[PDB]
């Protein structure tokens, strides 16, 4: 399409509105209710240009452009006085009842509302009456609620429900007292509402978590980094100031993550700012605690090691790419081994497998969007891998737009959209232990054991491919069930199947594996998803290794005498008791960990490392993409006493110690081309940014804005002599405002939006080649793999029905966003949102057992008497009792397990 | 629907009609079409936007028709008294008759069914008798307060 | 704590048998609730969403929408004044003071003893018998000053 925008000729694309198209080209409309992800509504009526019917035309119209089609040969004007003018007593009008709040409210330096009042050029105040108030809601403990501020723009609401499917926030009221919020005070139950304080224009919602510690966006230090509370991969902003994380901002990922976080990844940061975390390497000598610096606690670390007879490594899901490589080079491959139970290692490996070898594509998190039909098998995706969730959401809702894309409706008009598909959505059939958040969108829930869950698939992939095995001793209504997915899913164009590692089943991976298998060999444009556990569990598939298991064995039978562990606390997958025995047993326990965990009492040596907002790294996601993850500060700016390294250069300094008697702290790079030479799985990892010699125009790119503030007083109480700026060897980072972040700079790796004259989120328009598209110059991150030309076999290993068997019970996995993250566990705002530990059983067992709904009863695992109130779960299937997974004592490794002496307390 | 004028196989044709009668709750805007569209499906009644029209997708996302009482009251006229009656009712553009009336302060404020083309001083004098005792007229609203 | 009796709740599912969508029957549904117990309290908008299948919030806006769906209480008689502009013309503010010097209160609030509460009300669609006033279900035309402690002693 061609437009002509105050007689200037632009091409543009013809099924946008004309207020994305005119962003796409630099040019600056003032906008409120729209957002790139909701499409239009028109209600702000900022957004108001002048369209005139063609060249010789004089009078024009105000038009909106966002419910404006850009046609083509369409003639506006943005700079006409009328609009101008216009879009001024727009702001105006928004300004008569705004609250006097800037100075006390935490979005100012941040506020798009702040932004568009400038930008309108309206500075002076004729109105002189009374302005409205509201009341405030508590909406829980993170995000905070000021009505004042509220411009009526309805972001929130079609965010909160038209977008995120959840049901508690809504408009109440009428002419000019209309309200935002709950109706009632209460906690915003959607796993998604974190995303409000990005969506909101104005200071309305607000992340409580930062109002606490509340700094300016100015004074922010931030970095590009990737999301380490589950397997998606979220791309992030951290911003720290004073030595301390301070917000979590979401990063525009065009592939991955758009706009939008999950409450878990945007509010599950406090880990990393507690006062009990290890800042200096402590070397236990008999019961005293010795502080060393890097350089003797590494020459005891490498004498001590020099005189063991095997050392063993113990990596983690949690570490990146390049530290448990640096592990694995330091111990041996042979001595390497993966911390991880061997059931979590074998169904990782296998989802690695289908991933990389089955022959189906498998989508990133934003082309989950456009699939016609979903099965998800045995994953609690909401509670596991969130934004998945939120992706399948808009995937289901895929039918309305195509509905209304058959009725010539654009797809920018999101109500219209809405008004044809009144209740028509794409198929989606959801299996777990019980209900999930998916079921009020979903066509239909399968509560079943995992066993049955795998049969089911199996029965699935049998029916669309008579090639696969067949399922025996299936009811006829389920039978009736398996054919309405059948017929779903085979009128598909492109069907989806979600499954992970987080069933505890083997059997659901494989039975996932074959339907997306069946519907490839039908010619359906089929795609795969796994959900793994923790942010590098892909990464240390590849990468491989034994099971902890394995490292036990070795460490009890006095094989190993020296074990060094990376970032695992290694109660989360395996028994207490054993592991305690085996690092008791072990004559040098040495834990390189960024978080107090209990296996540091017994440890003869813990190093200091950093966490992800301390470190630079590389992680690979549940789909198989490098993504590097850089250093947001130095801990030893504001503490000097602080050693706190990365867990790479701990252990290849170790190494070099052990081998030539002399420390080397390496370069990040150089532990990368490492990766790629050993290991040519990785060799992707490369590519996922460029290396610290990487300049624009010969200058770096800034980790803090232009105007960061205090550079002369924030140390002064310490010393009044300004100390020297952190030099950043590993990375094209810089610790200062001496760098790049313009807008148009070739780059992929982007630290924060900031445009002059857009200061609010809404800057990634001004860094992306059209908005709501990718980012300009390409996405961050590579995949590491392509699809295989040729894919597995059917797997015949088709399970029997569960048996419920006396005495024994089947502990069924219940995961919480909110507590099932061990970092995000450790947070201290979490411990509020997440729930009292409830042990799920069914009806029929709680009458069986005689107890109640609320009455505690102990259940002994691997000598382990606990106890847990009941809550009842009708959802559930006789024979199985729920448990939720990650909590205090409640190891992700029950999943599948069996119980004993389940008796009332 | 007791006649068989309402209901399954209306006057022995096959077409099936069912009507029914929706209370409102108190609102103005509800009167707007596609604001009643929207309080019709139990929202709240902001308006829509056009295009698309109410009878590409009104009620429901279905094809729906919204009209006046009045114009629905003129239907059967048409239908029946045949369609050139109709065009000759009055010498004007607009065809038909129309219930006019003043009201506010005046001698006889009611309600009269004129042909279009009437002017306002006759509906005022003619019907209304003119403005109360001792009152001088200053103003007048055509059609309410819109 | 609300609990719905039969009665309501069979007139509800009966409204939403007229209807291809349960979300069309919120209104009356809280019309129902309403005529039934006067108001609606903070529980039947949760009664109301479960028995409809549609979220709470969605009719706690349509109930905080409309202005004849209270949802504070009430005495046990309303009056609604008309304030528009037809009854501005006929002289609706004697009406309106007299009715202030009557209840001794200010609209929009009610009596000590929950007699009367007191509304400004939309245009009642009777302009040409200017002023009008609604009383709970009954409609007054021709209204004067002198006529409102007669008028209004008929309703206890
Ligand atoms: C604010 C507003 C209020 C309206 N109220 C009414 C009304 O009460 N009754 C009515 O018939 N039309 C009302 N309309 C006009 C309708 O939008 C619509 O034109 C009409 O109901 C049907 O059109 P018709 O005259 O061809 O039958 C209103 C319009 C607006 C903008
Ligand atoms: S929301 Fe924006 S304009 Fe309003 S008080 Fe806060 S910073 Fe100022
Ligand atoms: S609360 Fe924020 S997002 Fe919601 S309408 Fe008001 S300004 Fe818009
Ligand atoms: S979905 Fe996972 S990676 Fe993304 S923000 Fe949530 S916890 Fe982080
Ligand atoms: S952005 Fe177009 S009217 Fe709001
Ligand atoms: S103006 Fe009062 S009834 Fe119409
Ligand atoms: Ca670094």
């Amino acid at each position: 399409a061609t437009i002509h925008v105050d007689g200037k000729e632009y091409e543009v694309n013809g099924a946008d509105n004309l207020l994305e198209a005119c962003l796409s080209l630099g040019l600056d409309i003032p906008y409120f209710c729209w957002h790139p992800a909701l499409g239009s509504v028109g209600a702000c009526r900022q957004c108001a240009v002048k369209q005139y019917q063609n060249a010789e035309d004089t009078r024009g119209r105000l038009v909106m452009s966002c419910m404006t089609p850009a046609s083509d040969g369409t003639f506006i004007s943005i700079d006409d006085e009328e609009a101008k003018q216009f879009r001024e007593s727009v702001v105006e009008w928004l300004m008569t009842n705004h609250p006097h709040d800037c100075p006390v409210c935490e979005e100012g330096g941040n506020c798009h509302l702040q932004d568009m009042t400038v930008m309108t050029g309206h500075s002076f105040r004729r109105y002189r009456f009374t302005k409205r108030t509201h009341r405030n809601q508590d909406l829980g403990p993170f995000i905070s609620h000021e009505m004042n501020r509220c411009i009526a723009c309805y972001r929130c609401v079609r965010y909160y429900k038209d977008y995120a499917g959840g049901t508690d926030l809504g408009v109440y009221g009428a002419h000019d007292n209309v309200y935002f919020g709950r109706p009632e005070d209460g906690t915003l139950e959607s796993e998604f509402s974190g995303n409000l304080v990005e969506i909101c224009p104005t200071g309305v919602f607000t992340d409580k978590t930062h109002s606490e510690r509340y700094n300016r966006k100015w004074d922010m230090q931030f970095a590009p980094s990737i999301c380490q509370q589950c397997s998606i991969g979220c791309n992030i902003s951290p911003g720290e100031r004073y030595g301390e994380l301070r917000r979590i901002e979401n990063r525009y990922n065009g592939t991955v993550n758009h706009y939008f976080l999950c409450d878990r990844g945007r509010f599950g940061y406090g880990y990393v700012n507690l006062k009990d975390r290890p800042r200096q390497p402590v070397q236990r000598r008999g019961d005293d605690f010795i502080t060393l610096n890097a350089e003797q606690a590494m020459q005891g670390a490498a004498d001590i090691l020099r005189q063991s007879k095997k050392v063993i490594g113990i990596g983690s899901p949690r570490a990146s790419v390049e530290s448990n490589f640096a592990l694995r080079e330091l111990v041996g491959e042979e001595n390497f081994y993966t911390g991880i139970a061997h059931g979590e290692q074998e169904r990782l490996q296998l989802a690695l497998k289908v991933l990389r070898e089955g022959g189906i594509y498998t989508p990133a998190l934003r082309e989950i969007e456009s699939y016609d039909a979903v099965l998800v098998l045995g994953e609690d995706v909401t509670q596991t891998g969130a934004r998945v969730a939120l992706a399948v959401r808009q995937a289901v809702k895929g039918k309305a737009r195509e509905m209304a894309a058959a009725q010539k409706v654009a797809d920018w008009q999101i109500a219209a959209i809405l008004n044809i598909g009144q209740r028509a959505k794409h198929p989606l059939f959801v299996t777990n232990v019980d209900d999930t958040r998916l079921d009020d969108i979903a066509a239909w829930t399968y509560r079943a054991p995992v066993e049955d869950q795998a049969r089911l698939g199996f029965a699935i992939a049998h029916a669309l491919d008579n090639s696969a095995p067949a399922v025996d001793g299936i009811e006829p209504e389920l039978q009736s069930k398996i054919d309405v997915i059948v017929q779903a899913l085979a009128g598909a164009k492109k069907p989806l199947i979600i499954s992970g590692t987080n069933a505890g089943s083997l059997e659901v991976i494989q039975a996932a594996a074959n339907v997306a298998k069946a519907l490839k060999g039908r010619g359906a444009d089929v795609g795969i998803t796994m959900i793994a556990r923790s942010v590098n569990s892909m990464g240390l598939g590849i990468m491989g290794g034994g099971s902890l298991e394995e490292a036990l064995t070795e460490l009890e039978t006095g094989r190993a005498d020296a074990v060094v562990v990376l970032e695992n606390d290694l109660h989360r997958h395996a028994s207490a008791t054993r592991v305690n025995a085996a690092l008791a047993k072990a004559p040098l326990v040495m834990v390189v960990d960024h978080q107090r965990t209990a296996i540091m009492e017994n440890a003869h040596l813990v190093l200091s490392a950093a966490s992800f907002a301390e470190s630079d790294g590389t992680v690979i996601n549940n789909e198989g993409r490098a993504q590097r993850f850089f250093q947001v500060y130095d801990p030893a700016y504001y503490d000097s006493k602080t050693v706190m390294l990365e867990s790479w250069r701990w252990l290849h300094s170790l190494h070099s110690t052990l081998l030539s008697r002399e420390v080397d702290w390496t370069q990040l790079d150089h532990v990368i081309d490492a990766v790629v030479a050993k290991i040519p799985e990785l060799a992707g990892i490369k590519d996922a940014a460029p290396d610290a010699t990487f300049r624009i125009r010969g200058q770096k790119l800034a980790r803090e804005p232009h105007r960061y503030s205090g550079r002369t007083a924030m140390r002064a109480n310490i010393s009044v002599h300004e100390p020297r700026q952190p030099q950043d060897i590993d990375t094209m980072f810089t610790f200062s405002m001496e760098g790049n972040n313009q807008p148009t700079a070739h780059r992929s790796q982007v630290p924060f939006a900031w445009a002059p004259g857009w200061n609010s989120p809404q800057a990634w328009n001004k860094f992306q080649d059209e908005v709501g598209g990718k980012l300009r110059f390409g996405d961050p991150g590579v995949r590491l793999f392509e699809t295989s030309e040729n894919g597995l076999d059917y797997f015949t290993s088709v399970p029997a029905r569960f048996q419920p068997q006396d005495g024994k019970w089947r502990i069924a996995p219940y995961y919480h966003l909110f507590g099932s993250d061990e970092l995000s566990q450790r947070a201290p705002v979490f411990q509020s949102r997440m729930p009292q530990p409830y042990i799920k059983l069914n009806p029929a067992d709680a009458a069986k057992l005689g107890v109640n709904a609320g009455t505690r009863v102990s259940f002994s695992y691997d000598g382990n008497t606990v106890t847990l109130p009941v809550e009842i779960a009708e959802g559930l299937t006789a024979g199985q009792v729920g448990l939720p997974m990650g909590m205090s004592g409640i190891a992700p490794v029950l999943a599948g397990a069996h119980l004993e002496d389940l008796k009332e307390a | 629907t007791e006649a068989g004028l309402l209901g399954k196989n209306i006057m022995g044709t096959g077409f099936d009609f069912e009507l029914f009668v929706h209370t409102g709750a108190g609102r103005y805007i509800c009167g707007e079409e596609t604001a009643l569209i929207n309080s019709l499906e139990g929202r709240r009644a902001n308006p829509r936007s056009k295009p698309p029209f109410p009878a590409t997708s009104g009620a429901w996302g279905k094809p729906t028709c919204v009209n006046n009482v009045e114009t629905l009251c003129n239907v059967p006229a048409i239908l029946a008294n045949g369609v050139e009656w109709y065009q000759n009712i009055s010498k004007s553009k607009d065809a038909g008759t129309k219930l006019m009336g003043f009201s506010g302060r005046v001698k006889n404020p009611g309600l009269w069914e004129l042909p279009f083309g009437t002017t306002a001083r006759e509906i005022l004098e003619d019907y209304a008798g003119g403005m109360r005792d001792g009152l001088k007229f200053k103003a007048w609203q055509p059609g309410g307060a819109g | 704590a609300f609990e719905l009796s039969a009665a309501e709740r069979e007139a509800i599912e009966h409204e939403m048998h007229h209807y291809e969508d349960p979300r069309a029957a919120s209104i009356e549904a809280l019309k129902i609730v309403q005529k039934q117990r006067g108001w609606v309290p903070d529980g039947a908008i949760h009664a109301i969403a479960d028995v409809l299948g549609i979220p709470a919030s969605d009719v706690e806006g349509v109930a905080t929408f409309y202005s004849q769906i209270f949802r504070q209480p009430v005495g046990r008689h309303v009056i609604r004044y008309c304030d528009s502009v037809v009854c501005h013309i006929n002289g609706y503010q004697g009406i309106q003071a007299a009715l202030e010097k009557k209840l001794n209160i200010k609209p929009g609030q009610t009596t000590f003893d929950g007699r009367f509460t007191l509304l400004p009300t939309c245009c009642l669609g009777n302009c040409d018998k200017g002023p009008n006033m609604m009383i709970d279900e009954d409609t007054h035309a021709h209204l004067t000053p002198e006529a409102i402690p007669e008028l209004l002693e008929r309703y206890k």
